[PDB]
């Protein structure tokens, strides 16, 4: 019954893409999502958000998309780098502490 | 009377703005010049700036009215209402915070005194984690006098509502920034640290916080203009101010040979005249004197 | 030049055994009378006494170098050779233990940085046990330089030794009575606070610590004989001491009324007239001002 | 006011080393000349030497607070933190002990007033065994005020830890040797009992003590060099002192029968001129009669 | 000369009923007003009534000549021909006992030297419990020389018949009632205490016996009409009594502070002008010091 | 659970020698032991002690060994004398009172 959910770990290479989705429960569906990068958590910095519809949404690599039939929303980074990696956050925009969710992103080069 | 100094020592003195002795003296031009920190400001006549405490136990800490939940997929929240450390209200007015709130950035765990309704248990010290800033997604407002803390738990931990005193504990992901006083907006601040002459840079006076860190061991450093048992004692005696700053001598204390002179602005922060690009330390078991009054535009012998 | 104090109000000031504010001003005579509390003490003419540190943030804290392993039955076991928390050596002397180090009794929780061999962590803040006194069975030895911690785990915590600084965070069972200094010998200490006149009792500067207890909710007192900011004052200034004692005034701070006067002795202890038999509490934002130098024998107004 | 003695019979007054009765008078070259005895020591202008009090009720007693423990294979252990016989705190100062403490060496028997936990009893009296010296392997200071003792037992008495006065039951291993007063280190002693002139010998106020000896039957003698009645004389008067002795006569109470002449010395003891080799002791139903005052070199009349 | 008193504190005094210290000084007007009391009794002269010794050391002990035995069914028995504690045959006369001998109620614990034929041991200190009053069924008759005591035995003790001293040890059902003397019979007795006028109350020197109790904790008070040092002082200085009270002035030692004025009656007690129904107790770190000569009708002020 | 334990009494015959094992808890093992003489109990005279190690130690005609293994410290008393029987101790140092266990030392001459 956790708020919002998805991958712990998830790996992209060099100039790839990657796809991560947010499973939340059926209450978040009219709010804002988000995607965010770093540590601390509640610091992190936000990459890009909803404004609570279904649009999609591209700032600079990093695209989202909220399906509020089933209750995900897709983020996917394009053009992948070596600096992309980190840690990263599904996220869900409320007053005070917001239901986010650990996800763990690992690059490589290509083989 | 003409102003003076405690003969105290920085090595036995109090940092201003993490609760923990003074470990180290030193210059360091690489820093920020001017930084605006908001504990540990006072003016040479005794006005404090900022949030600045009179007391070390209030640095760094906040006093409040807690009331606490427990929200599935976060743990255990904490809402804490401010009030000034001695319980007087807190009233959002010409500074940052209430006196003593942090005045920078990352992670602090806090620790308060918790009542619990469990069988055979009562009071219990509990570890809660409160992010600061730079910037959060949590909407920090210690100026309107309103925090939000938290601890992963899987079940409720059955508190009570009721005063707590929080007192500092490790700090993570440190920042020398602000800490986000008013959910983005902007707060009465004391003006940065300055100005100084062509060659001046400030004299700090540093300690190192418990941190948490996956990776790096090295101590986490903290700056502060003046050790808080300077702070209280131009708090205390609200000397008048006859010019711009003071020309002080810091020399060892068992031989009495002098480490260098440094100007005192009537603002509140040491300046030395330093010609090197790098850090410099100083020992730290040497002490102030003042010597008299100085122009501005006074000229330091150079470190 | 004649003995001054700091205007500052008790209710702003820092308590000298307990690291935290001060939040009562009191005479009780159902109190034991002649306390020898170590920290908190020093003369009018700045010699401190006992283990009285200069700053605050020593209160009530020690640094050692940490050796730590893992016993099965028990858990992680630590054990602290102490230092001065300054980094200077700890030489057995003429006192009962590092300076700062705690005077009263019951098992403290400490909090120290611990370094980890564990893949994935590197620094973390460790909560230890370390019981005091009066009586203990672990042989705690602050006097020798030694001192014992331990913590429940059910495997090896895999730390680093290294230097640590050990804050206080809880005290369970508390009582104040001196704790095992030296493996149940006794050590040199500062001697019991007075003597007083007849009807004369110990103004007491009251603060609260962070507690564990199972059954009682009521916070857990602890008295000292004066704000740490006095101590200091005191230590900084150096006065001659002409009497044995000072005459001073606390007075409300906005309106100038007397509230009571008492005598400062010199030996570094506030003595009002009092013959009540129960507690009575004083507001806590007046001033104290020296008047004079007043002998032995001089009777107090009573209050 | 000329110095006078009181009327009082040797044999109708309180021994000052030990509180019983005093049931002899004697001279013997043979003992140690000038004994260091702690207790029974005054000038005659009444300044009470070493840990000598003026209360017989205080002599070979103690006063504590007094913390039990059980140890398997020792029995009821005893820690007797020491305090002045009035309930006045006990400092370390210028003297070897409290007042009243034994200056003596061997077993000591001592009885306290005892609670207990054990359901159907309350108060008991129980006997506890204390080394005092010469020398111990229990590290005895009743300088700084610490005293250790025991008595046998096959489970805890479930004894209450409070406050005791000890009285001496028995002496086992008598030695008219000071005891360990502080672990091994020296403590702040009286003088020897002295100087003499040649041909001149301490004249012994005699009494003997109750003891434990598995084989010998023969009564144990302890010596003093004053009464009881005498010591709290001379501090009661507080006469003026004119020469360095006064010359006395021990004359027969019924008769007048001059029996001696002796000097008591202005440090508190009284010599006789005796030539002999062994033991001559003299009725003790006689008085003491004040004749002059005379010089240090007087040479008084052989006996 | 006229009358004088010690500058001696009663907390430094010996208790004149039970050898011990003098712990406490009160009136209390709900306790036997007129108590008779044998030991403890003094005119101002200097004559000694009832059974008051002038030692200390005599207060609640005797000597005798032992004669011990073991009955089936009680125990070790002892049979005491009573002596004067100086070794003078004790011979009935125009007092209850032997000087010295307890004059209150209840069952006594008391010690004495004792011989055994053993192999292994030789001398021991035996506690033997004796039967004091009000009443008994032994036929106790010190009046006459003779009491017996007892201690449970399965067999017997060896014991050899001899000389004793006996001191207590501890009271068992004690009460301030006169033993009994003679077999039931009467015997002569120092009269009770008194008279007192109008509003005028004995004044109290208090000490605590050591007790046996099963339930109750509360220490065990018996009270005395004056410190023995003060029956000494009569008897030593044997001053001329001229009226029938002397006007006594009770002052703190430091400060000098009168505390009450008394009369001292030329029978030996000492009365206060109190109006209360309960106890009211007094410092005891004051000093006696005399005034002048009074009327019995003088009125004192109240206290 | 007593801490120290021996021998309560022991015969040797003069110019012989006997030996006395103390045994002790195992707490004990940092501690020096060591064989002390005469009565009063605690004021008697040390006759040889350990430095907490495993090493002999002798002094005159008495040794000690303690074996931090087995929890026993040996006293080896040799060329005996009549004047050698008395009442001895095995013992602990410790702050305050030590652990001692009495041990009567009877001597006799040869048959
Ligand atoms: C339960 C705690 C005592 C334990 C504690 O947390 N001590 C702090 C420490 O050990 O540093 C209570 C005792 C006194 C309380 C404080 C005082 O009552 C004054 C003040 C009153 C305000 O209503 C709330 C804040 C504030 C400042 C209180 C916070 C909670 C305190 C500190
Ligand atoms: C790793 C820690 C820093 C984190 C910390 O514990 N800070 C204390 C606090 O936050 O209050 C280091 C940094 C500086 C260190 C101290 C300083 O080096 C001075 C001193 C040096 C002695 O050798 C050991 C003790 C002592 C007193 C050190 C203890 C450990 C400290 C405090
Ligand atoms: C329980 C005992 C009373 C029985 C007793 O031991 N009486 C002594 C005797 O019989 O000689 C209590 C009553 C009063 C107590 C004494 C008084 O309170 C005065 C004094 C107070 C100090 O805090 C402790 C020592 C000291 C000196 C106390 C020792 C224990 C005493 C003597
Ligand atoms: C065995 C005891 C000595 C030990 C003792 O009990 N001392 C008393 C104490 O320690 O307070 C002997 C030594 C001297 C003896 C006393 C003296 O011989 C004088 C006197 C002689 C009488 O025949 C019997 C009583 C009396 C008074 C004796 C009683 C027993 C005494 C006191
Ligand atoms: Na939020
Ligand atoms: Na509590
Ligand atoms: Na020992
Ligand atoms: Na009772």
């Amino acid at each position: 019954e956790d708020p919002v959910t998805g991958p712990e770990e998830v790996s992209g290479q060099e100039q790839g893409s990657l796809t991560v989705q947010c499973r939340y429960t059926s209450g978040w569906k009219d709010y804002k999502k988000y995607w965010c990068q770093g540590v601390p958590q509640r610091s992190c910095k936000t990459l890009v958000e909803t404004d609570a519809s279904e649009q999609l949404v591209k700032k600079n690599r990093v695209s989202i998309r909220d399906n509020q039939r089933d209750f995900i929303f897709t983020v996917t980074m394009e053009d992948l780098r070596m600096s992309d990696a980190g840690i990263y956050w599904c996220g869900i925009t409320k007053g005070g502490l917001d239901p986010m969710f650990k996800v763990t992103v690992n690059i490589g080069p290509v083989p | 009377r003409m102003v003076d100094l405690p003969v105290l020592q920085p090595r036995l003195c109090t940092h201003a703005r993490w609760p923990a002795p003074i470990y180290g003296l030193l210059v360091d031009p690489s820093l920020p010049s001017n930084p605006q920190w908001q504990n540990g400001r006072v003016h040479v006549d005794g006005t404090l700036l900022g949030t600045t405490p009179v007391s070390g136990s209030w640095v760094s800490c906040f006093a409040a009215e807690a009331a606490y939940e427990f929200q599935s997929g976060t743990g255990e929240v904490a809402t804490f209402t401010l009030i000034e450390q001695d319980g007087s209200a807190y009233v959002p007015g010409d500074r940052a915070a209430p006196l003593g709130y942090p005045d920078f950035s990352g992670q602090l765990e806090i620790e308060v005194q918790t009542e619990t309704t469990k069988t055979g248990d009562k009071l219990k010290v509990t570890t809660f984690e409160m992010i600061l800033g730079p910037t959060t997604n949590v909407d920090q407002a210690p100026y309107q006098g309103r925090v939000y803390a938290s601890l992963t738990a899987v079940a409720s931990l059955d508190l009570v509502d009721g005063r707590v005193r929080a007192v500092p504990r490790s700090i993570y992901g440190f920042q020398d920034v602000i800490p986000e006083y008013n959910d983005g907006l902007l707060v009465p601040l004391a003006p940065p640290i300055g100005p100084f002459l062509p060659g001046e840079v400030l004299l700090r006076f540093r300690t190192y916080m418990r941190q948490l860190d996956t990776a790096d061991a090295a101590a986490e450093a903290i700056d502060c203009a003046l050790p808080q048992e300077f702070i209280s004692w131009f708090a205390s005696n609200a000397f008048t101010v006859q010019s711009d700053a003071l020309l002080l001598r810091y020399r060892n204390t068992l031989t009495g040979q002098l480490l260098f002179e440094c100007k005192l602005y009537s603002e509140g922060y040491i300046a030395l005249s330093y010609s090197g690009s790098g850090p410099l330390t100083f020992p730290t078991d040497g002490f102030f004197e003042v010597v008299s009054w100085v122009p501005r535009l006074f000229q330091l012998a150079s470190v």
